[PDB]
């Protein structure tokens, strides 16, 4: 049945050449091998490209071009909205622009990478889903918010603590941003995934060492709350939950400066419905 | 079981549902009288309807 | 020596209810599992449900007595209404008018006496049946911030004002209210640390659910017995995250990293809300004292102005 | 200018796509 | 066997007159027409 | 606001759910 | 004996 | 005549897909493009300020 | 002067150094675990 | 055999009855076109 | 089983269902007529049409 | 099953599913008759194209 | 064999049929063309 | 089951998909039909294009 | 069962619905046509 | 066989595709042609 | 199966991959007269290098 | 036998391609040009 | 056996120790009160 | 056996002790009662 | 059997001088009290 | 055998060599003290 296995056998077991996207649109992967624990393919050379030029271009737009060695100290903006959706290497805005296209080639990269170690040990592609939703958010933010509103000037800073300047002062523009309905879901939602998570460590953790079965975490699980979800039905709530917490909050972001400027005017109509409109008397009307 | 209910609602009513049904359309019909006689006072006292 | 059927099928007070269980079809085939019942109703569980229901009563009437008892303007105001904590002028004291500060100081008692009982009725039930107590301390972490919330910072800056109204609105005031009142939260490190743990835990839970629904054609799911002999769908899952990252872990650990990532974050929140008021009224300038704030000598403000 | 250019390509297209179908859609199917 | 148990019809028809009544009853309290709890 | 630019880059963030609804039918479908 | 809990059980 | 997709060109179902791919593109890009033709022929121009 | 005030230290870097390291050191104890020997079952008959 | 079962096509009409009922009262009363329940 | 149901109607009823429509049927319709007499009445009240 | 359907539709209907589907065609050409009478009155009350 | 379900279709038409009812008569009551409830 | 359908479509229709698309097709033909004349009706009314 | 007939019939019902409501809501709110004023 | 030419007219054509969308998105959106606003 | 390709490619080609090889250039040279007339249309109305 | 001649083919005209694009892009935004100036 | 290892009391000792010590420079520096590393 | 072990002992009373001694350093020294490290 | 391996003592070792280099570089760079690096 | 492999040396020593020489050229570009990059 079982015995003990050095776990060099069961790597060794699993490697297999060519199963990856490229080895299915050229006919080969030009980058098929392994480097330390590490496979390098395709995608795996464009991502690693893209962070070191990040990595690089950062930094030189924070000691240089700000003269500031203090790391929590440092604004690397974007242009002025006064040029557009235009790029000049002779203007401010430069290095971040370059810093931000280089991060969106590594996390697009690492995407696609994430999708080919699936397909080689034929799994299936729920990990390059979630991280998709998480990819997604960062292009809604940094491409497509922009786009829309006019200008490369609508996205923000990438400083460390000087972009909570940038959240800071777009919440206050749009005020009340916790009246968004798709903020409170995404909050709602974050709130439940780390609910969820303290649950399903603390079941998994109070059975671990223990001479029982495994039919005592149900009975747990419903005398407390009456009902017990289940083994793969825990695991599928955790991921759908993760992702539709992040694939909620790219829409209030996204409506807070095109369609909508007041998250408190959007709640006129609520009195105003003839429903309940003409009810009420003085300071109770409306 | 199906004893003293009639014969037309036996595919529906045991003894004890019969007693428990008999007892509810009692008090359904003692708390329509009041509700009426309620409403006639209501009115005789101030109309709503003007 | 533990008869699950009798912990679960058991009459009187130490027992359960609902003992025929139900059946729904859409959780049969979504979750795997539809079953609904049987609950225990045993001692620490009527307790809390009591003094809920005793606080949820007290509110609700509240809230009608300040519609004026008119059920549309109820219906219509519902989610804007609220009881609020007596205000400043008095201090912690309880003689308080009823419209002005007594109705949340008595639900707010009964709240904090269900809550405990509800920690108590998941201890006993856990030592019930053959399992250990680990719910029962992350529920106590949980409650770290509840009593922080509601009981501490109030009795440490002196009045009762400073805790949240009881309402649907209410809670996103009071967060508001709180962050505006003592400088700019942002530069509170206890709320960085708070917030780097929240991310972190929605992260690993996403991450985590996905590798398992992944590789569950080889029945992964089933943590129980893969932490005796683990097949092949924990060997692809420990493989993946090895060729991805580097580094990988067990179908044992990995629960460790989620249950002390989800802790972490309550008792750093407790941490920076109980400084919040008392030792530093300011966040902003006490950050710009520690230089982690940046210049900004010239912003561009068109950005911001209609 | 610009309508007849607009014209032009677009008439270019269809017969381009009409062209290509009528090769690929030639023969008895199976 | 049968469309409805007898408890079920109970239990709503119960539950609904009980909501109906009170609804009423506040209505015509706030509504302000008759005397009733006043001053 | 150009109203057309605007209405696009929404249907690319409409777009981006795709994936989670395909996994929810996927699972409905999957197991009758 | 050695187990994937960190556990030697016989 | 020559291919290289035979499982494509000669069978009825691939053809089919092909007719329905080019459909598909066509009537996805024609109601975006009256929509918004519509639009902006209908709906006036705002007044100028006094 | 160009330094921060003794709270700086206190609840800003010394808890910054204390979770990267302790992000590492657990780290480093999680993959030595992982990839020891003990039951597993054997994959050329389980597959 | 049958599409639908008596008892869900009478919880569906019992309920939507009830709802329409409540709105129709409702728009009538705020709309303020009849006397009825005046102070 | 089927005996009471009508030959047209047995595929689609049952006894027990069969005796709840009628209930539910007669129930309707007296609801209508007495709708009816209230919106003449209302109607000769004011009139919600001018 | 396919006793009470005409031969060309057979395919598509069940015994049961044609007697609600004729239930409801009737309800749906009552309602239709019953919207052009109304549509007519509110006309000839009040034109609403000028 | 059969592409569409009775039911499904069935439920389908009457959802779509309340909403649209609805919908138009609160835009034609909130339009102000019509007399309807005044006053 | 293939027998109603044409030997040409036998490969992508059912016998119960091709009344399906008949009645679908129908329906279009109709609802085009509507649409000419409701636009020429509203062209005569008041031209969009000047 | 093969998906592309139902797959056609549900997307250009959704696509037609969608279409009319939105042009119906664009062409009322712009006052070019009198229809529905007071 | 290492070159099928299969593959090469696959990668080819969705090449050329894929530069004739970018060029004409690149041309168009440009001072010069103005969206064909003029 | 490869008589009609020149010995000189007998390695790479296939009978049938000729013939499409074939059609292939054809296609490209035809595009490239074509996109020369497109190119000296669109310089003739607004030239893009000043 | 590491290096075989397709996989270099791959390689060497994704970096052209690339670089061309890239190129192209830098000098279009230069504005030292009189390229599709308005 | 012996309560605790030397491993550990070498693993705590030592790190005690290195925290301690940079805390308590870190702290006379930014006080003032020397004159050390002045401009 | 004994009701607590040794090793539990050492650990809470080091931790508790080394706890206490930073607090109350915290506390005394950040009164301004005592003229220590000022310039 | 000792306690603890070469390795071990040689990466923390290297790590810990490596760092502190670093960090009196940073800090007696940033004091402004050598001339060092200015303009 | 013996406590670290030649290539995990090279890796290393290599990897520092390069971020080193990076770190001190854009501290040095930044400083000012050179009449090195300017227009
Ligand atoms: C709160 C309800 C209490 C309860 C409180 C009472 C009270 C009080 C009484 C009973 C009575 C009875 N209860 Mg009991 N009983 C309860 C639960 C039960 C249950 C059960 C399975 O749970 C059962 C089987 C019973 C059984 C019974 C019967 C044995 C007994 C006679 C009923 C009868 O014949 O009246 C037939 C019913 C009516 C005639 C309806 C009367 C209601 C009126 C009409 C409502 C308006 C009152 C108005 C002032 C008078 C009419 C005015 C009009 C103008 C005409 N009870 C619950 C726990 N029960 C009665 C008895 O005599 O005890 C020995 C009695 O007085
Ligand atoms: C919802 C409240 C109660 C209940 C309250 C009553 C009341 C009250 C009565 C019954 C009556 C009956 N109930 Mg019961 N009954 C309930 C639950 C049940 C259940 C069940 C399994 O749930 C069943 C099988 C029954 C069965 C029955 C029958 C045994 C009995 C006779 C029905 C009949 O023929 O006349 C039913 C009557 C009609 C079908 C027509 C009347 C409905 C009218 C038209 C509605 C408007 C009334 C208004 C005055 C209009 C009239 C004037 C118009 C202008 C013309 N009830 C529920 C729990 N039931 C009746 C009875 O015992 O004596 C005959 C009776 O009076
Ligand atoms: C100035 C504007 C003019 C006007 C000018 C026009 C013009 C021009 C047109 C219309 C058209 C329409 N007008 Mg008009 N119209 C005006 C005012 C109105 C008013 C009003 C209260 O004022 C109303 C209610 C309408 C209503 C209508 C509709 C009848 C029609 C929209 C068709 C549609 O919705 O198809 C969308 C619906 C579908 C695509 C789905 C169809 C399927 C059917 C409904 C069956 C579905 C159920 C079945 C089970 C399918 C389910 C399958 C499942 C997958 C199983 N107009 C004013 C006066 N109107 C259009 C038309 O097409 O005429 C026919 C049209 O071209
Ligand atoms: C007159 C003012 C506007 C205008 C106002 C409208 C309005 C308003 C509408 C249109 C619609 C259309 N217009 Mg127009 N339109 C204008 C000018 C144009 C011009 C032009 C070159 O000038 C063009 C090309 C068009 C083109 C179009 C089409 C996209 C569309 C009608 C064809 C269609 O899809 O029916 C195809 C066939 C169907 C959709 C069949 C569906 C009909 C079925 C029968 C449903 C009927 C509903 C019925 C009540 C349901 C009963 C169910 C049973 C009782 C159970 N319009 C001018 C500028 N136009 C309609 C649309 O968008 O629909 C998609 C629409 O509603
Ligand atoms: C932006 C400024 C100008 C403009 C300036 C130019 C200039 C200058 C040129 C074009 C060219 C093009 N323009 Mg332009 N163009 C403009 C406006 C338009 C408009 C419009 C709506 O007005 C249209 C429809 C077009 C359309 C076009 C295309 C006809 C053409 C792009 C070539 C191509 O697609 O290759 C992509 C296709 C392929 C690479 C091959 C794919 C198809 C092959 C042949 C067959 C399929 C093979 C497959 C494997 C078969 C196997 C079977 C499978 C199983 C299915 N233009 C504006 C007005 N345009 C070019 C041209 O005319 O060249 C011919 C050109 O030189
Ligand atoms: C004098 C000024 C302040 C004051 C400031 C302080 C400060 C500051 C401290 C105390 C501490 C104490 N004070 Mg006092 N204290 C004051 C007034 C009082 C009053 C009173 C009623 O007025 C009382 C009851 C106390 C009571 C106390 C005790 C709780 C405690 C001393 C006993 C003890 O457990 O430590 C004895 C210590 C031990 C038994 C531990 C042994 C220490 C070991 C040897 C570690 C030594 C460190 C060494 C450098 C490590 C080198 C290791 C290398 C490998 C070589 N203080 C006034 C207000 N007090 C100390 C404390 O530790 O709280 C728990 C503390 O730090
Ligand atoms: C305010 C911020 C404070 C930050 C503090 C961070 C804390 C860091 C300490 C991390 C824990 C170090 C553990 C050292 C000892 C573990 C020994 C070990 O290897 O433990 C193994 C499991 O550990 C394992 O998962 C490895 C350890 C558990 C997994 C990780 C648990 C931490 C999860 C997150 C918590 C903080 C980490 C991240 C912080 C940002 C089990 O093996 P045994 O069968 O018992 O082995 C027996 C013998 O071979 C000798 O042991
Ligand atoms: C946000 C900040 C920027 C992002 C930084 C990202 C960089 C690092 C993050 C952490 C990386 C380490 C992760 C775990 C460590 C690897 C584990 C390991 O040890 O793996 C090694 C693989 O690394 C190898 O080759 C070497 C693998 C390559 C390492 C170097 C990659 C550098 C990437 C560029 C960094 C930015 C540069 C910018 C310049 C200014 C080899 O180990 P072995 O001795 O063969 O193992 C023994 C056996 O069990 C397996 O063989
Ligand atoms: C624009 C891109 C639009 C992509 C739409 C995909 C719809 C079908 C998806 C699907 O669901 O595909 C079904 C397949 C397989 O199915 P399975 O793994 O469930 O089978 C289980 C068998 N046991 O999953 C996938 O491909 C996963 C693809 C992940 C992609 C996520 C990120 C892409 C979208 C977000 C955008 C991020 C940036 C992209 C670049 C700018
Ligand atoms: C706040 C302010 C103002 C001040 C703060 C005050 C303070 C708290 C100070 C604290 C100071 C401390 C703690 C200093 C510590 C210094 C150390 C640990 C040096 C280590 C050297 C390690 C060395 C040289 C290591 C050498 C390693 C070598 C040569 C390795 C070689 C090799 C090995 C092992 C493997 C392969 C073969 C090879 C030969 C290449
Ligand atoms: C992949 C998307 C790349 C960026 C898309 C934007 C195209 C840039 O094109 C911009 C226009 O969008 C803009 O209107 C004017 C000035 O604002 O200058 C042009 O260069
Ligand atoms: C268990 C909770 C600790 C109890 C702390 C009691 C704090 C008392 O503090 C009170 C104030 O709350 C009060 O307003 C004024 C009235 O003059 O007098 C003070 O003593
Ligand atoms: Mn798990």
């Amino acid at each position: 049945s079982a015995e003990v296995i050095p776990f060099s056998i069961i790597e060794e077991f699993y490697k297999r050449p060519g199963k990856t996207l490229a080895a299915r649109f050229f006919g080969v992967d030009p980058f098929d091998f392994w480097i330390g624990r590490f496979y390098v393919g395709l995608f795996g050379a464009i991502s690693i490209i893209g962070i070191i030029l990040g990595v690089a271009f950062y930094l030189y737009e924070g000691v240089v071009n700000e003269g500031t060695l203090n790391i929590l100290a440092m604004r690397i903006e974007p242009p002025p909205v006064s040029q557009g959706l235009n790029v000049d290497p002779a203007q401010p805005g430069f290095f971040w622009f370059l810093t931000m296209v280089a991060a969106t080639i590594a996390f697009v990269g690492w995407l696609l990478r994430q999708i080919d170690i699936s397909l080689k040990l034929d799994m299936g592609m729920e990990v390059p889903i979630a991280f998709g939703a998480v990819v997604s958010s960062w292009i809604t933010l940094q491409w497509l918010r922009p786009i829309a509103m006019g200008a490369w000037g609508h996205g923000f800073p990438l400083g460390i603590t000087h972009h909570l300047d940038w959240v800071s002062n777009i919440g206050y523009q749009y005020y009340n941003f916790f009246y968004n309905p798709f903020h409170a879901i995404g909050i709602t939602l974050l709130f439940a995934s780390t609910l969820f998570l303290h649950m399903h460590g603390s079941a998994v953790l109070s059975e671990a060492k223990r001479n029982i079965s495994d039919q005592n975490i149900h009975v747990f699980w419903r005398n407390i709350l009456g009902y017990s979800i289940g083994e793969i039905g825990i695991h599928r709530v955790a991921f759908w939950t993760g992702a539709a917490s992040v694939l909620f909050s790219n829409l209030c972001i996204f409506l807070s400066g095109t369609f909508v400027k007041d998250w408190n005017a959007f709640w006129g109509f609520w009195d105003k419905m003839p429903i309940w409109n003409g009810v009420g008397q003085g300071a109770l009307v409306a | 079981q199906n004893d003293l209910v009639p014969d037309q609602w036996k595919p529906l009513f045991n003894n004890a549902e019969w007693l428990v049904h008999d007892i509810v359309v009692k008090t359904i019909y003692g708390g329509l009288i009041i509700a009426v006689i309620a409403h006639v006072l209501c009115w005789a006292w101030t109309p709503w309807i003007r | 020596p533990i008869d699950l059927h009798d912990e679960e099928y058991r009459d009187g007070l130490e027992g359960t209810i609902a003992k025929p269980p139900g059946h729904v079809g859409w959780m049969q085939r979504l979750l795997g599992e539809g079953q609904v019942g049987p609950i225990y109703v045993g001692l620490w569980g009527v307790i809390s449900f009591i003094t809920f229901f005793a606080s949820a009563f007290i509110i609700l009437v509240d809230y009608g007595r300040q519609v004026g008892w008119n059920p549309i303007i109820y219906l219509r105001e519902f989610w804007n209404l609220a009881v609020y904590p007596p205000p400043t002028e008095y201090g912690l004291s309880w003689n308080v008018p009823w419209d002005k500060g007594g109705a949340w100081l008595a639900a707010t008692f009964f709240l904090h006496i269900s809550v405990l009982t509800w920690w108590a009725r998941l201890y006993t039930r856990a030592k019930a049946t053959g399992v250990g107590t680990q719910l029962a301390w992350g529920f106590a972490s949980a409650l770290s911030l509840y009593f922080v919330i509601y009981l501490f910072h109030p009795l440490a800056l002196g009045n009762w004002s400073a805790a949240p109204g009881h309402g649907f609105r209410a809670i996103l005031d009071w967060t508001n209210y709180v962050s505006i009142h003592w400088g700019n939260f942002y530069y509170n490190p206890f709320h960085m640390l708070s917030i780097f743990f929240l991310l972190g835990s929605t992260l690993l839970l996403a991450m985590h659910g996905a590798t398992i629904v992944a590789t569950s054609k080889w029945k992964s799911e089933m943590e129980f017995t893969e932490m005796m002999a683990e097949g092949p769908g924990t060997q692809r899952a420990q493989l993946f995250w090895r060729w991805v990252m580097g580094w990988n872990a067990n179908s044992y650990n990995i629960h460790i990293w989620a249950w002390w990532f989800a802790a972490f974050t309550a008792i750093t929140g407790a941490i920076g809300l109980f400084l919040s008021g008392t030792l530093v009224p300011d966040w902003y300038a006490w950050g710009e004292t520690a230089k982690i704030v940046a210049p900004w000598p010239n912003p561009d403000w068109a950005q911001y102005v209609f | 200018m610009a309508p007849f250019l607009m014209a032009f390509f677009t008439i270019v297209l269809i017969v381009a796509t009409l062209y290509f179908l009528s090769m690929i859609m030639s023969g008895k199917p199976e | 066997d049968r469309p409805f148990e007898f408890r079920t019809s109970v239990v709503v028809s119960t539950l609904l007159g009980l909501v109906m009544a009170l609804l009423i009853h506040f209505v015509v309290l706030s509504s302000g027409a008759f005397n009733w709890l006043r001053a | 606001m150009n109203w057309i630019v605007a209405t696009f880059m929404l249907m690319f963030v409409l777009v981006a759910f795709l994936p989670l609804v395909v996994s929810l039918a996927y699972t409905w479908v999957t197991n009758p | 004996a050695a187990a994937p809990a960190g556990a030697a059980a016989a | 005549p020559p291919t290289l997709f035979p499982e494509i060109t000669n069978t009825v179902r691939g053809r089919f897909y092909i007719v329905a791919g080019i459909i598909s593109v066509v009537m996805a890009v024609a109601s975006i493009a009256i929509f918004w033709w519509i639009f902006y022929t209908i709906t006036p121009a705002p007044a100028p300020p006094l | 002067s160009p330094w921060p005030v003794w709270s700086g230290y206190a609840l800003c870097f010394v808890p910054l150094a204390a979770v990267i390291l302790g992000f590492i050191i657990a780290a480093r104890f999680t993959d030595k675990q992982a990839t020891s020997a003990y039951l597993r079952l054997d994959p050329a008959k389980a597959n």
